[PDB]
């Protein structure tokens, strides 16, 4: 006889998720591993001779990069001697200013700050994160992809997402050679949705940099770093090549961040017996040391690894807190599937959503997950209404808003039409009126006419091999009846000249107004201070569909 | 024991073959992919799709990395046609090409649990076409938002285990198949 | 020496921002784009602008960011394809020690990119030690 | 032409929920209403002459009761003069002890403490709640009912419940005449599951106390109070009749708490133009004035009222915080359906689960919601696996635990049997052996052989009519061969004689060991202090069903 | 417009009736229940159920409170049977009787959106059945966990409105349907 | 006066507890229940026990709760049905002022429930003014 009770339970979607018992010798433990090194630092004549147990004689490239460029050596000895419990208390104390804390945290070793945040429960971490977040204003980033690399649909989905509130949008390709079209479609549609939205096209490192050099992107994010030397090596980089890459994007006036995330070294076979959180801290310090302003982390694509073990989702919040505490922009993941259960994925997202981070998600899917080419996000386009309702229920600014169908239809239509004109103007495979219409009313690629892929990719590739640059898009728009859109495009190209949006947490709002941590300083001091959902923005958030006038 | 190491592989001298490069634990400590498909059947279908196209299939085991890109790279180095197929024990597959960056490829199958013995035979088929310089249409995309939730931790574990057989500096061994 | 008070440069000091070809922000208009009075090669951030931003980063308490911007300022002088060559040369097992020092010498003598040159010499030394040079895999 | 994106969204379950625009005039606003009275108090010779803008001449019965008994007048003027923003800061500040705060919050007027917590976002509220919660250890309460009022099922379920970790369990009846049967099934079954688990049966006021006088219950909870005088009258009480009742329960040695919750006055037609939170505060002060130890709140049964309006779920967490800030036990709802969407109800529940309250839920349904006689709970039995996974994910003690089928099946069997023996041992409609086995593997009443409910409804009214006490149940037990349970059910009656579990937050654990706010003192002072999930309980929470050993 | 005022009601004196007491807007400012079953239809179906058991059916409107239990209590005192039926405009319904505490009852229908005219008829009958002192089986339970999520806000609003017609101390006028 | 350090009485001072027929906690065993050496009048909490818990509540900073228990202690003397009568009389529109003052007087003189008696008189005055007496509906 079987319990009917246990038979119902067995059917629950959560039981399809992967769970594993901790495997400490292999680093398959999210945080607080007995193998993690005790925090320590020794310095002689201004150079580190020991870091977190390890003598300089055994330093790998990561240890070297971190010990030389990752830590304020002037105060490291002082801060190491401070009580880690007291330091964790300072993090969540509303009356200890972020500006009193960053001079200390940036002097900590990786193991020290991990020891500090490990003393905390998720409520304390969230209390801390709303303070340590670099930008005063929280924001949001979306994925805009589809199974077909359809450019029409990408431009429409991008304009809807920009209209809904995303300040950064990210595409990638089902077919590698489609890349230049996806990038231009993403950029055009984003500008139509809200001028100032930043776009990226995630590719192979050399390929993505070249694409940026051509003018078809606004920034790069998936600039990966890794927390053990063998894993970094299989990732085909070292801290010095990635640090050089960072400076190469800046030399072309392009914003960039690195990417990392707990569980990657486990997934790639070499954790060196360390917990995910500790190896993630090394990644966070590689980012700092390289002088990269920001980081995408919170497990990101390896979320199935920490989520499988105890306290992994707590660990995810912890690595985001360490990122912000070390005075880096945090694009805090919530962009990748790890569960079959709505309850569970909701708990995972609220950790960042409730306190707010620079990008609460680093890839909310602005398309249904069937069209998500990062193998699914933690939220997708069918969750838009739920997200808005929760914003309204809790009075929390999740960076998005309710929107009217007629407005979304017009914006999507205008984006499809602008891109139609781009294609006609640049001699690319045409976009038909039928295509314009389908993209207008589409939910996803299931609603779109099939395109001639061979023709697309041949012209996409000629963009690359003939260096057809960003001003060619501008011209086609101007000459093709889209002067407004052409101006907006030129305006976002002009942002690449001033270096203003290269700073920590930069986004571009209103009329081409840069908004970063430099001019939008987080000044949290407890209740009724710091960023507060209120005024017109609250009114906008409250106006969900379905809320009828009681009278 | 359907795989016999017959010696350090030498480079191919004609564009008449495709190399299948497998991980250091392929058909040895691991003998099925992440969803239980036997390694024996997998190699057979890959080898058949290749031969199917009038091209030779040559099999080697790679040691210097268990990363599927690098496994493939080790194969494209030796491929007389410059084209290679890398396969991890867990089943992850890539079609690579002498000349591309390690992390670039012709076609990638990044969700092993969705692969079937049919996929595998289509993959060899296209590798052969690449070797012949035709421009085959890509093996159709397989994607599923729950593949990671269901299988990514198992993937991590099967890769940790195969990775224990990496040997730095060790050259690929050509393989005799039973 | 630029401070947080001077940021954003496009709002507080747009004239501080010029391009390599000495064009101004206001020079970049739809009409000059359309007449090709400005072109892509005019639209390049200057070392001047990056060192100002470096100065502002330092003022904002972000020394390593500033150092990243200083490297970037040097690299504005390096052509796109050379940038990509040097990036690739730094990846594992691509290069010999001697090739890296040659890149470092070239950065310095051809481009006066002395911070980047030190950066590459640093890597060469450690790459020897950690075995990430051609032939170490 | 319809957008398929919007057609897809229009189908999502969250869009079936009821939402409305705020209606200030009818108090259909959860909190922060411009109609709410400004905090004030005037005291002459130790008695209140003005309370929150109202002179004593105009006081209603609620005003009189609160003014005369509900405020610490010794510090009322001093606390009133303090800045509300500063007091909100103290609430969430980890370094301001609960013991420093309680003498000030209990001196605040209802409008004052509402003004204080309204300065907070939900992260600060949670940071505060974890500190202000009276019992160091969080707990959990379950619903044990079925649509048939089937007594055999009730015991079975009760027993599973206790085994999973619930420390209080609640029953009720679709058919009021059924009452005595349920009560006794819940009681016996709860002790089978775990001896010490406290039980209640929620009915009309006069009927329930009688039930308790009889010894068929160990505590009461649904002792209602209301925030306006007209509403209180339709509730058929006054502050004095409910206060009399409270002491009546105590004089029989029974633990009790009051029940309230935002939105009741709106649902019952007279909000007197005030916000739900201000009216709930009045309810919380009524509770305090009566000298009742604890309160069931967080909207409870009227949850579709604050949830329909902006910031309603934040208001619910805020009413819980006021409750705890006023040094009362808080049984914090999470016990009633308000939404069709799993994402949404998970957000609503995490508000209390993350920090922890005295009872995280004041009625998790320990049966599937079809069988839930409180018209569905925010969680049901089908969520047990999800709830355990999230505890493990976050390293949060939600008060429950992963359990074994074997064990459960065993447990439920020993309870239906008990009740069976019990049931004949009192000469009541016997419990058929087919009834006993079904209930062992049932998931719900759907799996139960129909019963003779007018036979039972006769005998049920009989118990109460012929005042058959709990000794009759104790006798049929042991005389059925059920030593333990008769014994254990005695030790409950023993705790009644000592009065120890009458105190704030009391539950009974281990060997009849009382666990209350008096002996389980919450001593939170930031990270690494206060209640911390660790040791065996953490092992217990980690060991979830489905975790594979990596090996 | 199916219910005519007609003098303030009075006591029965005989167990051969069943009083139907409605709130102060039933068939007036509100003309259907919470899901649109018109006031005329529902009344007609309960009246039908009463008589089919052989019971006399009376109908009164109550004014002292909009609360269905007190509305029904007002008529349980006027009913020669001692049994009554209280029904709010939004539709909620209870089967009451003299001697019971006011918030207690014989049978309650606490989820109005689940009441059909089937259910309303069946109620009149159990109301007639109790009246002959017969022991009717209780009308089968209707419980929907999504009843509150869909309709509680609406219920609140409908009750807020029905309540504006409450008149303190006013006595239940008779009702000619 | 009992103190917080005195709690729980069951662990610290079980001899301070007894019953409605006075015995000890030891004595409440099933044997005695079967044999009826122990019955329901042996299992009612006493006023003395409730006054101890009142003092502890006071010591724990909860004065209202203490007041609650002191009223409880008085109400132990009132019979079960009389408790219900009095609860019902305090409900809206159930009584005349006169009626409520009779209960109060009865509480004081018959049961010495001085606090509850004062409680009821208080109600009576306020019921007049806020009009919840019989006939006030
Ligand atoms: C998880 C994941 C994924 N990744 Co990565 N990735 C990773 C992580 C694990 C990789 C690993 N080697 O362990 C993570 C974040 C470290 C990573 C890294 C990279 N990824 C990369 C890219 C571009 C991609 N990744 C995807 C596969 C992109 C995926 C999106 C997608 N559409 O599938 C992805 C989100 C989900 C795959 C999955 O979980 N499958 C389920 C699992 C059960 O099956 P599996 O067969 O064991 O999955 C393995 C493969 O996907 C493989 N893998 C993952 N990414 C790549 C990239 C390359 C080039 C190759 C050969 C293999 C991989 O690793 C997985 C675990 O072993 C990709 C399709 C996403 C995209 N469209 O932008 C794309 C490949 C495009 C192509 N070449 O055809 C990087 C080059 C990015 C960078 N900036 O460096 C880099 C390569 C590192 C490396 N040596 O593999
Ligand atoms: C919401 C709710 C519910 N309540 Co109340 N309740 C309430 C709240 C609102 C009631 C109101 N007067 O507006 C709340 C918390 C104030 C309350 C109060 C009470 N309730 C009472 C009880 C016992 C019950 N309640 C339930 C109906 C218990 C329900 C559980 C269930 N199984 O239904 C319940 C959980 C869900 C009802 C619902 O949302 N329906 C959906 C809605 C759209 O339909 P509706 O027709 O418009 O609903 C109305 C009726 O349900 C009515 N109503 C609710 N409770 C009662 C009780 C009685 C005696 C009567 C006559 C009507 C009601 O109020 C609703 C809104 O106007 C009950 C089945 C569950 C329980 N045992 O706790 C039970 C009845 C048992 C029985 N008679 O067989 C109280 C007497 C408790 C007490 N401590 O005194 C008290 C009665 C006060 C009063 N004057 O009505
Ligand atoms: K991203
Ligand atoms: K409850």
């Amino acid at each position: 006889m079987r319990s009917k009770r246990f038979e119902a339970l067995a059917k629950r979607p959560v039981n399809q998720d992967g769970f594993v018992k901790e495997w400490i010798e292999e680093g398959f433990i999210a945080m607080e591993s007995p193998n993690d090194p005790k925090p320590s630092i020794k310095i002689v004549n201004g150079a580190v001779t020991e870091l977190d147990g390890k003598p300089v004689s055994d330093f790998d490239l990561i240890d070297h990069f971190i010990a030389r460029y990752g830590i304020n050596l002037n105060r490291a000895e002082e801060v190491m001697a401070m009580d880690s419990v007291k330091l964790a208390n300072m993090l969540c104390d509303p009356n200890v200013k972020r500006s009193e804390i960053v001079p200390l945290t940036t002097a900590m070793t990786p193991a020290k700050i991990v020891e500090v945040v490990s003393h905390m429960n998720v409520v304390e971490m969230m209390m801390a994160m709303q303070k340590m977040r670099a930008r005063r204003t929280p924001s949001q980033q979306a994925h805009v992809t589809n199974v077909k690399d359809n450019p029409v649909q990408i431009a429409a989905d991008a304009a809807e997402g920009a209209w809904r509130g995303f300040d950064e949008q990210e595409t990638t390709v089902a077919v590698a050679r489609y890349a230049p079209f996806n990038a231009i479609a993403l950029l055009v549609g984003s500008q139509v949705g809200r001028p100032g939205v930043l776009t990226q096209c995630s590719l192979e490192e050399a390929t993505e940099l070249k694409l940026g050099m051509l003018g078809h992107t606004c920034y790069a994010e998936t600039i990966s770093v890794y927390g053990t030397e063998p894993v970094f090596t299989d990732g085909d980089d070292t801290p010095w090549s990635k640090g050089f890459l960072a400076s190469s994007y800046a030399s072309r006036g392009l914003k960039m961040r690195f990417t990392s995330g707990s569980g990657s070294e486990v997934q790639m076979g070499y954790a060196e017996g360390k917990s995910m959180l500790y190896l993630e801290a090394r990644c966070i310090y590689i980012t700092k040391a390289a002088g990269v302003q920001g980081l995408q982390n919170g497990s990101v694509s390896c979320i199935g690894v920490p989520s499988a073990v105890p306290s992994g989702i707590r660990a995810v919040l912890a690595e985001n807190l360490i990122c912000s505490s070390l005075d880096l922009e945090c694009a805090s993941s919530n962009d990748q599937t790890f569960t079959h259960s709505d309850m569970r994925r909701t708990a995972r997202l609220l950790m960042q959503f409730l306190p707010g981070t620079d990008f609460i998600s680093s890839g909310y899917s602005a398309v249904p997950n069937y069209d998500n080419m990062f193998a699914g996000s933690n939220e997708d386009a069918e969750d838009f209404d739920d997200y808005n309702v929760i914003q309204r229920d809790l009075k929390v600014d999740g960076g998005l808003r309710p929107v009217r169908e007629e407005d979304v239809i017009a914006i999507r239509n205008k984006a499809a039409r602008a891109l139609q004109a781009v294609f006609a103007g640049m001699g690319l495979p045409p976009i038909t009126d039928e295509e314009v219409e389908a993209a207008t009313y589409a939910h996803g690629s299931k609603d779109m006419p099939e395109r001639n892929i061979v023709e697309d990719i041949k012209f996409a590739q000629e963009i690359i091999n003939k260096n057809r640059n960003g001003l060619e898009v501008v011209k086609a728009l101007a000459q093709g009846g889209f002067t407004d859109v052409a101006q907006d495009m030129l305006n976002i190209q002009k942002a690449k000249l001033t270096g203003d949006y290269l700073h920590t947490s930069a986004i571009i709002v209103g009329d081409g107004q840069v908004l970063s941590a430099v001019n939008d300083v987080n000044d949290y001091a407890g209740p009724a201070t710091g960023y507060r959902l209120q005024g017109e923005r609250w009114e906008e958030i409250k106006n969900i569909p379905g809320a009828l006038d009681p009278n | 024991g359907f795989l016999t190491e017959v010696g350090e592989a030498r480079q191919g001298t004609q564009q008449d073959e495709v190399i299948i490069a497998v991980g250091p634990a392929f058909g040895l400590a691991q003998t099925v992919n992440i969803v239980g498909i036997p390694h024996k059947s997998i190699l057979r279908e890959v080898i058949a799709g290749i031969e199917e196209e009038g091209i030779k299939a040559r099999v080697i085991r790679c040691f210097k990395s268990s990363d599927v890109a690098f496994v493939a790279v080790e194969g494209n180095r030796l491929s007389g046609s410059g084209i290679s197929i890398g396969i991890q024990s867990k089943g992850t597959t890539v079609i690579h090409q002498q000349g591309l960056p390690p992390l670039s490829n012709l076609e990638l199958f990044p969700q092993a649990p969705l692969l079937t013995l049919e996929t595998y035979r289509q993959i060899g088929k296209n590798a052969a076409r690449y070797a012949k310089r035709e421009s085959p249409q890509p093996v159709p995309t397989l994607n599923d938002q729950m593949a990671r939730p269901k299988y990514q931790a198992k993937s991590a574990i099967l890769h940790i285990k195969e990775t224990k057989y990496v040997v730095t500096g060790k050259n690929p061994q050509e393989l005799r198949v039973a | 020496s630029a401070r947080v008070s001077d940021y954003p440069l496009a709002n507080k000091h747009p004239e501080w921002v010029k391009t390599a070809t000495n064009k101004t922000l206001d020079d970049f208009t739809l009409e000059n784009v359309l007449s090709n009075k400005v072109t892509a090669q005019d639209m390049r951030i200057t070392p001047e602008t990056l060192r100002l931003q470096a100065s502002i980063a330092k003022d904002a308490g972000r020394d390593r960011l500033a150092m990243n911007f200083e490297r970037a300022a040097e690299l504005t002088a390096v052509p796109d394809d050379r940038i990509l060559e040097i990036y690739n040369a730094l990846r594992p097992y691509r290069s010999t020690k001697e090739e890296l020092l040659a890149i470092a010498d070239d950065l310095e003598s051809r481009y006066q990119a002395k911070i980047c040159a030190a950066f590459v010499r640093e890597a060469a030394t450690l790459y020897v030690e950690r075995k990430k040079l051609k032939g170490d895999d």
